[PDB]
C-alpha cells in the first residue's frame, strides 16, 4: 500500500529546547549495536575515539578497540595482516562491500546507521517505531519469505527481521533489558551517532539566548538615544506673510 | 556632486532640536506605544490580513481533500 | 591643516558612500535589509572559506570530507550549519528586499534594478550548485532533474546539457566544475553589488512616502550606521537559532544519504527558496512553455518599471494596489506551498490557478488599479 | 562575542581530531626482547625499537664526534642508553634497512647498500646523512611515549 | 546631451581611467609592462578556473588529477602549461615593473608604491602555495623547508606552523587550504590592484625624464590603447613560444614524481623567482636571521622612498647612480644563480659577498652617489 | 591511448583481449578475472610497492610514465643508462644484486641490464641489436 503511518512523538530527555542527551542510555545503546546490529549494519563514519568523554573512559574504549580485529597493511613482502584495534580504529565492517551485503540479507541492503535518525522522516521516533512494531499482517494483504510486516515502513514490507525482543543482551548496569528499553537506548545512541555536537550545540544556543537577551535592549537604547536626538525635534514654518 | 549644502531650497523652515543626554531615551515607552502600534495594525490589518486568511483555508482544504483522495473508496469491492 | 576624511583619496569614497551620505530621514527597517544582504554575502564567503580548506570535490570523497568536516575538524559542524542556513538567511533577505522594491515603487531606478536582478540570478545559481556540492542523494537527483528539463531547449539543448555535465549523465566532472564556479561566483556577486551602489548612489535612497526626501536628509552615520548594527544583531540572533536549535527544519532529510544513481528517491525537491518557480516550472503540461515560464516569473521583476501606470510612486498612499500587492504575497506563499506537494490532486489544479493569478496581477491587474486609482483622485 | 567567533574560527584551522589521535602512538611497552628490533608504523613513517646491551653501548660510544661525517655520539642520540629509537628509513631513496645485518651488526639497505651501526649512523654507503631520531619521553617503564 | 561615455556614470569610469586619461607623450616601452601584468594575472585567473574544472586537492588524486588533466581533458595539457609559465611571465613582468619604478624615481609615489610591495607580497604567497598544490617532490618538500624556516621564529613560530599546517607536518590539511588560498588571494590581488590604478590616477604617471610632463600630454586612446596591445601580443608570443616549444626549461623534472615523505631530494630549490631570496636567506648561518634577511630584502625594496637624496627624480640624467643601479641588477641575477646551487665551495662566499653588496648598494651606497652628483652638478 | 599513433582500433583491442585485468564485485560481491578492455590502463606487475621490494631485492622500479620529464636528459638518459653497462673499476667494490653503471647516480644501480641483441623479436623485421632496442624504447618513454 503506498498510504503511510507516521510514528508518534515520544518525550525522550533530549526532546527539551536546552534538554541534553543522557549519556547511560547512550552507552547501553552502543551496547546494543555492538551485540546486536553490528552483525548487519555498518557504522562507517564513528570511531572508538568518539566514545572518550561521552559513555566510555580511555582504557575502556581501548578494550573495546582491542577486542575486535582490524585488517592491516602492507607488511614488508607486500601482504594484509591482522592486528588488534586501536582509539582512531573506526567501527569494523560486517562485510567487504555492499554486494556481500546484498548476497547475505537476501538481495536487501542493510543501511550504514551513521546517519539514520538525520536520513528519515521522524528522528528516533521512526526508529523506535520501527523496532517496537513488528505486527502480524492484516487479512487480504500477503507476504513471501525474506519479508515482515511493519507498518512503520513504507511499503510495509521490511527485509529485516525482528532483532530485538525480551533479553536479547545483559546490560553492564543491571537494567532489565526489555524490547522498549533497549529500542529506546538505541534509539538515544543513533540520535548521538546521527548528532555527536548535540549537547555543545544546546550548551552554545544557552549561552546564545543569554548574550543576546543581554545585547538586544542595550544595542535598542544606543539606537533610541542617537535617534531619540531626532525624534522629538520640532519644526515650525514662519512665512513673513 | 549630491552632497549637503546643494540637495534642496528651503525658506523659512525652523527646527529645535535637543541633546540626546538630555532625554530619555524611552520617554513614555509603553503608554505611548500601546496605542501607536494599534493605531497602526488597525490602518493596515484589512488590506494585510484576508489574504493569508484565504491562503489558511486553501492550505486546509488542499491538506484535507489530498488525505481523502488517499482514503479508500468504500464503493469499490461491493458488487462481489 | 586638512581634513583627511573628505580629502585622502581611499577615504573619500568611504565617507561619501557610508558617512556623510546623504539619507531619507523616514526610512524603515525594510530599508536595513539590503545591508544585511552585503553581510549575509560576507558571512557565507567567511564560512564558505572555511569549508574550503578541508572539503574535496570528488565523488567518492565529497560525502565523506563533508562528514569529517561535521565530525572531526574542531567547531567544522558550526561553520557548515552557519553556511547552510546563511543561505537561508541570504534567501529571505533577498526576498524582503525585492518586496520592498516592489512596493515602494524603488524599480524607477531602473539600472538598480537591473544589476539588482542580475544579482538575483547569479545568487540562484550559486545556490543551486552549492547545495549540488554535499554530493548527497537529494543533490545529485536535483541536480539530475534541473538539467534534464533544461534539454528542454530545440536543436542546441542535448548538447548544452551533455557539456554542462561534461559527459553523459552527473558525474565527477559536474560535481569538480560545480566546486570551482560556486567558489567563483560570490565574487562576481560582490563586484556587481558594487555597481549596484553606485547606481543607488547616483541618486540616492527612496523613502516609504515615495516623495523627494531632499528636505529632509541625515547623514548615514550614526542614524543608519547603529540602526543597520542592530538590524545585524537581529539577524544574527535568527540565524543562530536557526543553527544552534533547530539545525534541520529547512533543509531534507535524504540530503544525508549518499548519492546513489541507482536508487530514485520518491520525491523530487529543490530547496525552499526554489520551489514557488518549481511550480511554476510544472503549472505547464509543456517542457519548453514550463522553462520559459520559470524565465520570466524570474524576469517579470526586470518587466516591472514598464508596468507603472501611476502618477503616486509608493503604495502607501494606494489601497486598491495594496490589496492586490498582497494577493500577490499570498499566491507566492501558495506557489511556495505547492512547489514541495507531490503532483497529484488538487496541488495540479491549485498550481496551475496559482501561476495563472501570478502573471495576471503583476501583467494586468496593478496598471489596470493604478488607472482606476488616478481616476479616482481626478487625475486621470 | 566577537572573541568567541574568531577563536572558534582559529581553532577550526587548527589540527582535527583525526590528526591528533594519529600523532600519538599506542603504549610500546617492554615487549622488545634482548638483541632484535622491532618495526612499528608513525605518520607514514617506519620506527625502529631495541634493546641494547653495554658491551654495544661501549662500542659505540668509543666512536668519536668530529671525525665521523656527521658530529653526533652515541650519548646525545638516547636518553637512556638501554633502549635506542629511531625512524626506520634509509635516507638515501626512501627505503627500509633490513634489521640485523651489515658488517657493523645494525642496519643494511638492500636498495644500494648503505651500512649502518648499532647507533644509525652511517659509515659505509651512498647515504647523505644517519637516520634520525625521533623526541620520545620517559614515563615510568613500562610506559614509553614517543610522538 | 548625447555624450554618454562622459556622462553614463559606469561608461564615466572606464572613459577617466582608458580613454580620456591624460598620459605622458613620452613614455617607453617599460611602461607597457604593468597593463602586461593586469592582462597576465586574467590570463592566470582564466587558465586556473578552468584548472579548477578537473583538479582534485586530495593527496591520493592530487597528482593524478594534474596527469589526468595533461592526457584526458582535451587541450588541458595547454591550460596547464599556460598557466605555469604565466607564473613565469607574471613574475618577469613584475620584476621589470619593479625595475622601471626603481630606476625612474616612481617610487615618490609613495602611495601607490606601498600598494604595490602589497601586491608583490601577495603575488608570492600565491605563487608559492599554487606550486605546492600540484603535490610532487619538490612542491612536498618545497613547503616542508619554507614551514621549517617559518618556525624558526622565537616563542611563536612552532605553534604557528602547526597551526598552518593542521598537523604535525605537510599533508592533507595542509594541501586542501592551500588549495582554498591559491583560489581566494588573486582576487584580492585584483582588488589591490584596482586600488593601485585609483592611487596613480590619483596622482599621474610619470616620464622617463623625470620631469613635470603637463606641457606634452596625450590621450591614453588610442596611442597607448594600440601600444599595450602591441606589448600584449609581443608578451603572448613569448608566452606561447614558452608553452608550445620549451615547456620544461624553467620548470623541473623531480616534480614530474609524486609526493614521498620518505625518499627527500638530494638538492631543494624553489622556482627561479624565489632563488635570489632564496641565496639571501642561505647565505647568513642562522635561522632567524636569514627569515629577517628576506623580509628586510623585501621591506627596503619598501622602504626606497626614504632614501632618495637627491634633486632629480629619475636617472636619464644621473650616471654614476646608473651604473650603482646596473651593478645591483648584476647582483641579483648573481644571486639568483647562487640560489639554485647547493653549499659547496664557492657558492657560500659568492652568496655572503652578494647579500652584502646587494644591502650595500640599497641602504648606503645609493644616497652618497645622489649627494656626491649634487655636489658634482653645483645644487649645494 | 596506443589508437591512432601506433596501433589500429583492432590492433589495440587484440592488445588489450591479450591481458587479463581485475573486475568486481559481481552479485555476490568476489573478485574476478576478465579479459581486458581499451579503457583499461596498463596492468600494474605488482599490488603494492612493498611487493615490488619484496621482489626487486630492495630496490623499487619506478613507474615509467614520466620518467623521461622526471629525470635529467630526458631519453638520453634513459638511452645512456640501458646501453651504458660497464665492468666497474679498479677500487669499486660491489655487493650482490648491484650492478655498476655510471650514468646513474651513485654509479650503483639495483637493475640487471635489461636488454641485450635479439632480446625480442620485431613484427616488422627490424634487427634487434641493444641500440635500436634502446632507442625505440627511449622513444616509447618520451612519447608516454
Ligand atoms: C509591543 C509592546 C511594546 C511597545 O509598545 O513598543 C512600542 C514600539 C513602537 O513605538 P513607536 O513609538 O510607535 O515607534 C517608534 C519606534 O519605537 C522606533 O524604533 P524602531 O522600531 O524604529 O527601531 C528600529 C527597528 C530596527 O529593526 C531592524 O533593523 C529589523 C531588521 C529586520 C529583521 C531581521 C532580519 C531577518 C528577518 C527574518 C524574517 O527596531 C525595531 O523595529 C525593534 C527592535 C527591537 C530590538 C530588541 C528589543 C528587545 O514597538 C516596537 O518597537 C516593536 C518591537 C519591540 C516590542
Ligand atoms: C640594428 C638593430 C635594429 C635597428 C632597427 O631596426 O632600427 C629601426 C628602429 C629604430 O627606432 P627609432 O626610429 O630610432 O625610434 C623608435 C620609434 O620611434 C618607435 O619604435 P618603437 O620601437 O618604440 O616601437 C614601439 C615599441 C613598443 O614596445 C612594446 O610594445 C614592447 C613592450 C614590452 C614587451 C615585453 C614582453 C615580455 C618580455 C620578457 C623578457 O616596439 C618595440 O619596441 C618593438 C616593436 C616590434 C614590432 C614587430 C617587429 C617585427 O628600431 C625600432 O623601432 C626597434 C624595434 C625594431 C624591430
Ligand atoms: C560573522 C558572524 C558569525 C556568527 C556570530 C554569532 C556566533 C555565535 C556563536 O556561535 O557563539 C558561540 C559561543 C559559544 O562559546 P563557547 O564555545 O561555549 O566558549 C566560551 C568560552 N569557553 O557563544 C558565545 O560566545 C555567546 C554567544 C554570542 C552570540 C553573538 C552576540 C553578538
Ligand atoms: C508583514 C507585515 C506587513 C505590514 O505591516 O504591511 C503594512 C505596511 C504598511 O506600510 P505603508 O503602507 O508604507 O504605510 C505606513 C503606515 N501609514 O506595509 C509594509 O510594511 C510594506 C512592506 C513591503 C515589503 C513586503 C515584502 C513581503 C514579502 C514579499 C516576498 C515576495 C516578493 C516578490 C517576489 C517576486
Ligand atoms: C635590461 C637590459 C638593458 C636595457 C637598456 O638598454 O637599458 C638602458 C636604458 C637607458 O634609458 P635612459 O637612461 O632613460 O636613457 C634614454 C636615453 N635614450 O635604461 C633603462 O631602460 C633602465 C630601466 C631598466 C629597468 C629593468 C632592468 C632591471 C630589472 C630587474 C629589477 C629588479 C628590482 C628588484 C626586484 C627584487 C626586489
Ligand atoms: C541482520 C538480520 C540485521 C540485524 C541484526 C539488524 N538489521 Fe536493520 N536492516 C537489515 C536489513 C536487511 C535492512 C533493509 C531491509 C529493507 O527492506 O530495506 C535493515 C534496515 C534497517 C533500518 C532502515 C529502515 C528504513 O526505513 O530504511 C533501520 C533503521 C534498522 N534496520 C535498524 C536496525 C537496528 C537499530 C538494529 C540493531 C537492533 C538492526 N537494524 C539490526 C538487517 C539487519
Ligand atoms: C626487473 C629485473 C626489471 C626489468 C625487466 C626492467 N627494470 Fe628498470 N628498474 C628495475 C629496478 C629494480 C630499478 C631501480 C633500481 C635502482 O637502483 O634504483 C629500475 C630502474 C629503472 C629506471 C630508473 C633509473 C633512475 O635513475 O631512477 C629506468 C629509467 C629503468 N629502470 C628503465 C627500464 C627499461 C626501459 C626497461 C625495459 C627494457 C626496464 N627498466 C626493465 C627493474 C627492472
Ligand atoms: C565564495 C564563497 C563560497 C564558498 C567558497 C562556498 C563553498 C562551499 C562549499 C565548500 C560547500 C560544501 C560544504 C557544505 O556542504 O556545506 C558549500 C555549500 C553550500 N553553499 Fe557555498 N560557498 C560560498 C558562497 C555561498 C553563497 C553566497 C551561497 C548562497 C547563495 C552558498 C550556498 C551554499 C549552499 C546552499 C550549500 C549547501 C549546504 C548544504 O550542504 O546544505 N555558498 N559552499
Ligand atoms: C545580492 C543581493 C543584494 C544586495 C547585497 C543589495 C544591496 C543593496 C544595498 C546595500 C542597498 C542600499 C540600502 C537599501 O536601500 O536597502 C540596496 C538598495 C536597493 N536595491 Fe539591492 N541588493 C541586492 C539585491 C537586489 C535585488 C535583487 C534588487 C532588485 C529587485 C535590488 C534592488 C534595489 C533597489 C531598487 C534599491 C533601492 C532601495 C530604495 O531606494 O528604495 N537589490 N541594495
Ligand atoms: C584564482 C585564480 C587561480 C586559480 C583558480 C588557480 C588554480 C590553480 C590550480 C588548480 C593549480 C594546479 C594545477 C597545476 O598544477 O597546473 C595551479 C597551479 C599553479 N598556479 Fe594557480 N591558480 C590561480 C591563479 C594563479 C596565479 C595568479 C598565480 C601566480 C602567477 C598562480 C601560480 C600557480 C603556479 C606556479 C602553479 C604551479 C604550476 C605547476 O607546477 O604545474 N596561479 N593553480
Ligand atoms: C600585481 C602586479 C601589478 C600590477 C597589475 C600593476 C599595475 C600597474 C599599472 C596598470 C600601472 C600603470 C601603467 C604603468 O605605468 O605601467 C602601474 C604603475 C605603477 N606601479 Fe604597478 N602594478 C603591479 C605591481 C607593482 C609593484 C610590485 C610596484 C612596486 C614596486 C608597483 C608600483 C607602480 C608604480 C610606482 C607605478 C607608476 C609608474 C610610473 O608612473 O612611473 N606596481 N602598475
Ligand atoms: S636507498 Fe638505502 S642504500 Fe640507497
Amino acid at each position: 500500500s503506498d498510504l503511510e503511518l507516521h510514528p508518534p512523538s515520544y518525550p525522550w530527555s533530549h526532546r527539551g529546547l536546552l534538554s541534553s542527551l543522557d549519556h547511560t542510555s547512550i552507552r547501553r545503546g552502543f551496547q546494543v549495536y555492538k551485540q546486536v546490529c553490528s552483525s548487519c549494519h555498518s557504522m562507517d563514519y564513528v570511531a572508538y575515539r568518539h566514545l572518550v568523554g561521552v559513555c566510555y573512559t580511555e582504557e575502556e574504549a581501548k578494550a573495546l578497540a582491542e577486542e575486535v580485529e582490524v585488517q592491516d597493511g602492507p607488511n614488508d613482502d607486500g601482504e594484509m595482516f591482522m592486528r588488534p584495534g586501536k582509539l582512531s580504529d573506526y567501527f569494523p565492517k560486517p562485510y567487504p562491500n555492499p554486494e556481500a551485503a546484498r548476497a547475505a540479507n537476501n538481495g536487501a541492503l542493510p543501511p550504514d546507521l551513521s546517519y539514520i535518525v538525520r536520513a528519515r522522516h521522524g528522528g528516533e521516533d521512526y526508529v523506535f517505531s520501527l523496532l517496537t512494531g513488528y505486527c502480524e499482517p492484516p487479512t487480504g494483504v500477503s507476504l513471501r519469505e525474506g519479508l515482515y510486516f511493519n507498518p512503520y515502513f513504507p511499503g510495509q514490507a521490511i527485509g529485516m527481521a525482528p532483532p530485538i525482543y525480551t533479553e536479547v543482551l545483559e546490560y553492564d548496569d543491571g537494567t532489565p533489558a526489555t524490547m522498549s528499553q533497549v529500542a529506546k537506548d538505541v534509539a538515544t545512541f543513533l540520535r548521538w551517532a546521527s548528532e555527536p555536537e548535540h549537547d555543545h550545540r544546546k550548551r552554545m544556543g544557552l549561552k546564545m539566548l543569554l548574550m543576546m537577551g543581554l545585547l538586544l535592549p542595550l544595542t535598542y537604547a544606543m539606537k533610541r538615544h542617537k535617534w531619540s536626538v531626532l525624534k522629538s525635534r520640532k519644526l515650525a514654518y514662519r512665512p513673513p506673510k | 556632486g549630491r552632497e549637503f549644502g546643494n540637495l534642496a531650497r528651503i525658506r523659512h523652515v525652523i527646527s529645535y532640536s535637543l541633546s540626546p543626554f538630555e532625554q530619555r531615551a524611552f520617554p513614555s515607552y509603553f503608554s505611548k506605544g500601546i496605542p501607536n502600534v494599534l493605531r497602526r495594525t488597525r490602518e493596515r490589518i484589512l488590506r494585510v490580513a484576508p489574504p493569508f486568511v484565504v491562503v489558511y483555508l486553501i492550505y486546509t482544504w488542499g491538506n484535507q481533500e489530498f488525505e481523502q483522495s488517499k482514503r479508500k473508496n468504500p464503493a469499490m469491492y461491493e458488487n462481489d | 591643516m586638512t581634513n583627511m576624511r573628505k580629502t585622502h583619496p581611499l577615504f573619500k569614497i568611504i565617507n561619501h558612500s557610508f558617512i556623510d551620505l546623504p539619507a531619507p530621514s523616514n526610512i524603515s527597517s525594510w530599508w536595513n535589509f539590503g545591508s544585511l544582504l552585503g553581510v549575509c554575502l560576507m558571512v557565507q564567503i567567511i564560512t564558505g572559506l572555511f569549508l574550503a580548506m578541508h572539503y574535496t570535490s570528488d565523488t567518492m570523497t565529497a560525502f565523506s570530507s563533508v562528514t569529517h568536516i561535521c565530525r572531526d575538524v574542531n567547531y567544522g559542524w558550526l561553520i557548515r550549519y552557519m553556511h547552510a542556513n546563511g543561505a537561508s538567511m541570504f534567501f529571505i533577505c533577498l526576498f524582503l528586499h525585492v518586496g520592498r522594491g516592489l512596493y515602494y515603487g524603488s524599480y524607477t531606478f531602473m539600472e538598480t534594478w537591473n544589476i539588482g536582478v542580475l544579482l538575483l540570478f547569479a545568487v540562484m545559481a550559486t545556490a543551486f550548485m552549492g547545495y549540488v556540492l554535499p554530493w548527497g542523494q537529494m543533490s545529485f537527483w536535483g541536480a539530475t532533474v534541473i538539467t534534464n528539463l533544461l534539454s528542454a531547449i530545440p536543436y542546441i539543448g542535448t548538447t548544452l546539457v551533455e557539456w554542462i555535465w561534461g559527459g553523459f549523465s552527473v558525474d565527477k566532472a559536474t560535481l569538480t566544475r560545480f566546486f570551482a564556479f560556486h567558489f567563483i561566483l560570490p565574487f562576481i556577486i560582490a563586484a556587481l553589488a558594487i555597481v549596484h551602489l553606485l547606481f543607488l548612489h547616483e541618486t540616492g535612497s527612496n523613502n516609504p512616502t515615495g516623495l523627494n526626501s531632499d528636505a529632509d536628509k541625515i547623514p548615514f552615520h550614526p542614524y543608519y550606521t547603529i540602526k543597520d548594527i542592530l538590524g545585524i544583531l537581529i539577524m544574527f540572533l535568527i540565524l543562530m537559532t536557526l543553527v544552534l536549535f533547530f539545525p534541520d527544519m529547512l533543509g531534507d532529510p535524504d540530503n544525508y544519504m549518499p548519492a546513489n544513481p541507482l536508487n530514485t528517491p520518491p520525491h523530487i525537491k529543490p530547496e525552499w527558496y526554489f520551489l514557488f518557480a518549481y511550480a511554476i516550472l510544472r503549472s505547464i503540461p509543456n517542457k519548453l512553455g514550463g522553462v520559459l515560464a520559470l524565465i520570466l516569473s524570474i524576469l517579470i521583476l526586470a518587466l516591472m518599471p514598464f508596468l507603472h501606470t501611476s502618477k503616486q510612486r509608493s503604495l502607501m498612499f494606494r489601497p486598491i494596489t495594496q490589496i492586490l500587492y498582497w494577493i500577490l504575497v499570498a499566491n507566492l506563499l501558495i506557489l511556495t506551498w505547492i512547489g514541495g506537494q507531490p503532483v497529484e490532486h488538487p496541488f495540479i489544479i491549485i498550481g496551475q490557478l496559482a501561476s495563472i493569478s501570478y502573471f495576471s496581477i503583476i501583467l494586468i491587474l496593478m496598471p489596470i488599479s493604478g488607472i482606476i486609482e488616478d481616476k479616482m483622485l481626478k487625475l486621470y | 562575542a566577537a572573541k568567541n567567533v574568531v577563536s572558534q574560527f582559529v581553532s577550526s584551522m587548527s589540527a582535527s581530531a583525526d590528526v591528533l589521535a594519529m600523532s600519538k602512538i599506542e603504549i610500546k611497552l617492554s615487549d622488545i626482547p634482548e638483541g632484535k628490533n622491532m618495526a612499528f608504523k608513525w605518520r607514514g613513517k617506519p620506527l625502529f625499537v631495541r634493546h641494547r646491551t653495554k658491551k654495544e653501548i661501549d662500542q659505540e660510544a668509543a666512536v668519536e664526534v668530529s671525525q665521523l661525517r656527521d658530529p653526533q655520539h652515541d650519548l646525545d642520540r638516547v636518553k637512556k642508553p638501554e633502549w635506542v629509537i629511531l625512524i626506520g628509513v634509509c635516507t638515501h631513496l626512501g627505503c627500509v634497512p633490513i634489521a640485523n645485518a651489515g658488517d657493523f651488526g645494525g642496519y643494511y639497505c638492500p636498495c644500494h647498500g648503505s651500512h649502518y651501526d648499532a647507533s644509525g649512523r652511517i659509515r659505509k654507503g651512498p647515504a647523505p646523512l644517519n637516520l634520525e631520531v625521533p623526541a620520545y619521553e620517559f614515563t615510568s617503564d613500562d610506559v614509553v611515549v614517543v610522538g
